[PDB]
């Protein structure tokens, strides 16, 4: 497949997935300074730049968001899924033949805090996720 | 042998129990010891120096056991006071070894039970409240021994003995444990303390909310309260920066210190909560500064209100309250219920929730509203009501109301309503029958229009409470009118009573027809023959002519010989008879149902003056194809004619004659018609005599 | 005593069985002969010529009846290739006997359980095929026997060998019985015979079709095959003629002779089977030429070309796909099922019915469709589609659809559609507002029209993706326009949006008019006096001279002494004024939302002008009663002459004014208007100036 419509369909579908969690996110309006204690197993904070590094916060994100009992989520988190084969598949593409490792993650400092703060949780998800794939949308160029 | 014994009386005070445990240890590993307690109870005591009877004395047998035996004493409660005459019988080996008769009171060797409800709750002020329940079926005062174990930072364990069933504990450490355990005594007397209760913990968090949450109403007010702890160290309170929902910071004007290790913020005049899309209140935070712990303090606000539409029928045997919980359905969980409270007297200018209230079923209709139906009622009693909603954190009321049975009392509609015209009058006479109702103060309404596709209702009111009919001007006294009568209690009180059977009116002939109709004659005759045929010819008589209807036409005849008479010509407009006489006259009546026309016309046939010429000229003079001048000079002679008459036709067409009575005084006229130019005119100018026809002037 | 002593191997490979037989006959009627089985299963084979221990047999009581003694010695499966110790020890009458030590391997001696699953079928070459079923636990090959007779009018008995589990009989009989019968034996070793299998009977027609039916698609080939046996002889295959719903004798050329019994013929493109009645198949005919037997073959051709359409909404929520069973209810009981498997990429260049297919459930509507909502949806995943129409002759698949959701989602119209006319520019501007969209790429389509009982509808498609609104030329600048503006994805997948509200503007004066009424003057007034009202008449403007209205008419008025001054009318199109000085100047300008007419009539009146005359002859002839020349000359002398203000009316008749001006070089004008020759005309020319109105002219 021609990989110059693998590149805009990236960019449309995760403009589409921003329109998503911004109208999702209407009645939950973020300020994004503050930080909450224990969600720091969400980085973010950071640039994000090679393909691996990138890949494994994507996979920690449905890892983390597996625990988020909801429905626009479950379609977020196809999207998702959908966003990390083909972003295998750029990586393909790149011509390196860097070896696709993955896994590497401890469910249990998440699942505290998902039996503490389900709200904080997943709104401090949305929030940090838009923000991830905006720096990403950034670096795509 | 040597026993050690260890009495109590139970908690129950319905048992009095002796423990027992020999001294010392196994010297008896395979003897049956049988242990008696012979024990006596007196209910009068008399100062009488007389030995009890060896009768007396009843007998339990004690449970031994490997570890001891225990013997079980049944006092009843109302010789409790009362001294415990017993002594022991112990038999081992075959030897029977006696004790020395021992008097005690059960009452003042009472072992309590431990205390329950044990509960650790940290006050406004961020002091520990440990909490446990009193028993209640103890009739002694109890003092308990509270040792609790500070599991803080600092481990501190301590024994308090206090009598209240509540323990102060200062300042909760944040992130720290608690282990307490509590025991009782009998305050009076050689109390046996309690065994230890349970322990109850309580840990407590780096930050601490007090009261966390909040269930409360709009316009109100309230106060969270807060310990934070950074790391190992307790935050200020001048320096807990309070935020709610973390995108609006409190105003510091709002804050409040308690203590310099307690936080509180307060809020004022509160406003409905908007769900934050799936997320539905306020989320107070406690933040060092910038420094948000990731736990919270939760506000639920709500707007309290409620209504209810109650209505009573109009046979006064019920209410129906009715409401809608359109503004319940934010809270999920929440149950709703109609608390009522009947007054024997009139409803308070301020209805009041009153403690004593019944509950009421209430049936929500396919409408979305639900339906509490009242029966059997009492019109005069107020019905104090109010909704309670039960959501699972707490319970909250609408605004009570008070609704008076005989205030919400909808009339039965009017009957025997009755639409008729008054002969004569052309009044709209409406009557009715009165619904039942007390009093019989009730206010009419009646709403009348013409019957047709569109009925455009005129309303009329019947203040008369004692008007049973009323009369009403209408302007067609020959159409079909609907009409309804509506009522409602005379004072106003209550809602109105539905509108009545449409009341239809008949139409009849109020009037005979105000005017007979203009007729013409037609010549069937040669002039030669002094029998020729009239044939009148005539024209249906319009709505105001007619009134209500002609419902027929006679045409009267009148000749010198004789006399007079009438032909009944009914509906048909025209009349051909033979006229032999030189005098002969004819008239049309018109005949509705009340009699013939008033205003007539006369039309008198005389051979002598059909010789005579009044007219001297004629001329035709066409406008235009719809209109053609006739002119037309008298004879100087002084005629006295009543009126002229212009009959034009087609010629050659014997079927296309058109008349009309025109006023002698005419002397031009203008006659508008499809006038067809190639078409040649017969225009004819009759002159009209009282004693017969003139001689027309004819031009064609 | 003697015994016949049977040992094997139960089928199970769980259980070692001893059979025994006392010989002879009845010795032993009243004594109870315990027979006691002693066996070892060492462990390890060691080398060693130690004897067995005394203590290491396992003794098993075998359950001896009238008939024999049954000894289940439990073999443990791994010790199934073991040396088995055996021994016996028999007890009767106060003797025991003890058998020498006997050595075995249980798997050397098994008895297999008979083969089950014993098919019976026919091949496509006539021939008659027994099939049964192995045993799938067996550790070891089995070895068959079959015996089949065949039960034809000559019986023949037959038993044959088999090491596979199918056999074949060569010339199927029509009309002819076959029983069957299957039994097992391990093929390596002193093996055990199974019992005997339960027989399958099979019995042939006089006509055999094989298949007899065939479940197969529109298009796809079927083959059916027969052997016609007429009476007691087997017709050729020659001599067989196929037909099909006895109605088509089926060409030769489609006849395939497998053998001289079986004639084949195999359908080829098949077209899906009418219902015949209650006949959803083709019947399929074995023929000896004309003579069709009663019997025939089932042909079932359905079509599996269901179209399924899915659609995704525009908040990509949920995709909606819907299909139609139309081709599907020609069979009844066909089960049918949507197989989907979602591949994780883009759909393939050829989709394909995938194994790994989830059941997907689906709802008839009232429309006859099968609506499929897919929650979650997956933006770039392949959603691989299929119809599975599970038929009770078998499962037949719709071909391998994948749908990507991108390509089928129909847009929200977009909100708040804005409908207006730019002032000055007459430019209808729309504004809309976007709706929610992945990358904004959207084509917008509009359509706009008149508002009316019909819109005569104009569209517009926008391909910027960034505009918002747009400006658009309009035929009537003061008609009421609607819109409506629908949108789609710009590369054109997904589909158009519903069209939007309609738009409606609001009608308002773009410009001021753009002429003053036209406006002449009613003289009211003794000649003798100087005071002379003057009524002026003017006209409403029309709709070009209005554009869209004229609000009010201002007549502007201009004096000498007075200077200018100007005069509200509104609404109305007369004013009577009174002519007081010398020189009256006076305008009469119309005024709209945006002011006054730009251009606007003058008309002065001086008392030294009114008596100057620049006409001499005036005539009128009438050409019809539709219209008369109005034939006139003009002064030699210099006037210079605005204009000429024909007036004519009926003499006698004051209401009977009409006027009208014309250019002042009109020598001859046709004044077209009803006319009638009765009356008596005023045909008045006025001469028009700078300084006033000349002395005109007027004839009769």
């Amino acid at each position: 497949v021609p990989i110059q419509k693998v590149q805009d369909d990236t960019k449309t579908l995760i403009k589409t997935i921003v329109t998503r969690i911004n109208d999702i996110s209407h009645t939950q309006s973020v300020s994004a300074k503050q930080r909450v204690t224990g969600l720091d197993f969400i980085p973010g904070l950071h640039p994000i730049l090679s393909l691996s590094k990138m890949d494994q916060t994507l996979a920690v994100y449905q890892q983390v968001l597996t625990s988020l009992p909801s429905q626009n989520v479950l379609q977020i988190a196809n999207d998702l899924e959908n966003l990390r084969d083909l972003l295998h598949l750029l990586a393909f593409s790149k011509s390196c033949s860097l070896p696709q490792t993955s896994g590497l993650q401890k469910p249990e400092s998440l699942d505290g805090v998902l039996e503490a703060s389900l709200y904080s949780t997943e709104v401090v998800a949305l929030s940090r996720l838009q923000g991830s794939l905006q720096d990403i949308l950034q670096q795509l160029d | 042998v040597n026993w050690d014994i260890e009495c109590w009386m139970k908690g129950d005070l319905t048992l009095f129990i002796c423990h027992m445990e020999p001294l010392p240890k196994n010297p008896f590993k395979n003897y049956d010891s049988k242990v008696h307690l012979l024990y006596d109870l007196p209910e009068v005591i008399d100062d009488s120096p007389l030995p009890p009877l060896k009768d007396s004395f009843q007998t339990v047998q004690c449970n031994c056991s490997l570890r001891g035996c225990e013997c079980h004493v049944p006092v009843p409660r109302a010789k409790l006071n009362y001294a415990l005459l017993m002594y022991l019988e112990i038999t081992s080996a075959g030897v029977s070894f006696q004790s020395p008769l021992m008097s005690l009171q059960p009452m003042l060797v009472v072992k309590p039970d431990p205390p329950l409800g044990l509960h650790m709750e940290v006050t406004d002020d961020g002091n520990l409240k440990i909490s446990w329940d009193s028993q209640t079926m103890a009739p002694f005062p109890l003092q308990y021994q509270v040792k609790y174990l500070e599991n803080s930072t600092i481990v501190r364990e301590a024994a308090e003995i206090v009598s209240a069933t509540s323990l102060l504990v200062d300042s909760v450490l944040p992130g720290s444990s608690y282990e307490v355990q509590v025991r009782s005594k009998r305050l009076d007397g050689s109390g046996v303390w309690s065994d230890w209760s349970s322990p109850q913990v309580f840990t407590t968090q780096d930050v601490v909310y007090f009261p966390p949450k909040i269930l409360t109403s709009v316009g109100s007010n309230a106060s969270f309260h807060c310990i934070y702890k950074n790391e190992n160290q307790i935050i200020s309170s001048k320096q807990i920066v309070w935020w709610r929902n973390l995108a609006e910071k409190i105003p510091e004007i709002q804050y409040s210190i308690v203590s310099d290790r307690v936080s509180k913020v307060t809020f004022s005049n509160l406003k409905a909560t908007r769900p934050r899309g799936k997320f539905t209140y306020d989320a107070v935070y406690c933040c060092n500064e910038q420094a948000c712990h990731h736990r919270y303090a939760e506000l639920y606000v709500i707007d309290v209100n409620i209504n209810i539409s109650c209505e009573t029928d109009g046979y006064l045997t019920k209410m129906t309250c009715r409401w809608s919980p359109s503004t319940i359905q934010s809270l999920v969980g929440s149950t709703v219920q109609l608390r009522y409270h009947r007054r024997s007297l009139y409803c308070p200018d301020s209805p009041s929730i009153h403690p004593t209230s019944e509950p009421k079923n209430c049936v929500l209709q396919r409408d979305g509203f639900y339906e509490c139906v009242f029966q059997p009622i009492f019109l005069l009693s107020g019905y104090t009501m109010w909704i309670r909603i039960n959501h699972s954190l707490g319970s909250l009321d609408s605004p009570p109301t008070c609704v008076l049975p005989d205030s919400v009392v909808k009339p039965l509609p009017p009957s025997n309503v009755k639409a008729e015209i008054t002969v004569n009058t052309g009044l709209l006479k409406v009557s009715w029958e009165k619904p039942v109702f007390p009093e019989n103060n009730l206010q009419f309404q009646i709403r009348y229009g013409l019957s047709g596709k569109e009925i455009q209702w005129k309303t009329h009111e019947v203040f008369d409470a004692k008007s049973k009919s009323a009369s009403l001007l209408v302007s067609d006294l020959c159409a079909v009118y609907v009409v309804q009568v509506r009522c409602r209690r005379l004072d106003g009180l209550g809602y109105w009573s539905n509108w009545s059977s449409p009341a239809y009116t008949l139409v009849m002939d109020v009037k005979v027809p105000m005017r007979g109709p203009e007729f013409w004659r037609k010549m069937d005759g040669d002039v030669t023959k002094k029998e020729r045929n009239v044939t009148l010819l005539w024209k249906p008589l319009t709505k105001n002519d007619s009134l209500c209807s002609v419902r027929r036409y006679v045409v009267k005849h009148r000749t010198a010989h004789n006399g007079t008479w009438s032909e009944d010509v009914g509906n048909r407009t025209n009349l051909t008879f033979l006229w032999t006489e030189p005098a002969h006259t004819v008239t049309v009546l018109a005949v509705n149902s009340l009699g013939a026309s008033l205003v007539n016309f006369n039309l008198t046939f005389s051979w002598p003056m059909s010789k005579v010429s009044a007219v001297e000229s004629l001329s035709a003079y066409p406008l235009s194809s719809s209109c053609v001048i006739l002119s037309w000079t008298l004879s100087p002679d002084d005629y006295s004619l009543l009126y002229l008459v212009i009959e034009w036709k087609i010629l050659n067409e014997d079927d296309g004659m058109k008349w009309l009575r025109i006023p002698s005084n005419v002397k031009k006229f203008y006659i508008h018609d499809n006038f067809i130019p190639i078409e040649k005119y017969q225009f004819s100018l009759y002159p009209v005599f009282m004693e017969g026809v003139g001689k027309p002037k004819i031009i064609n």
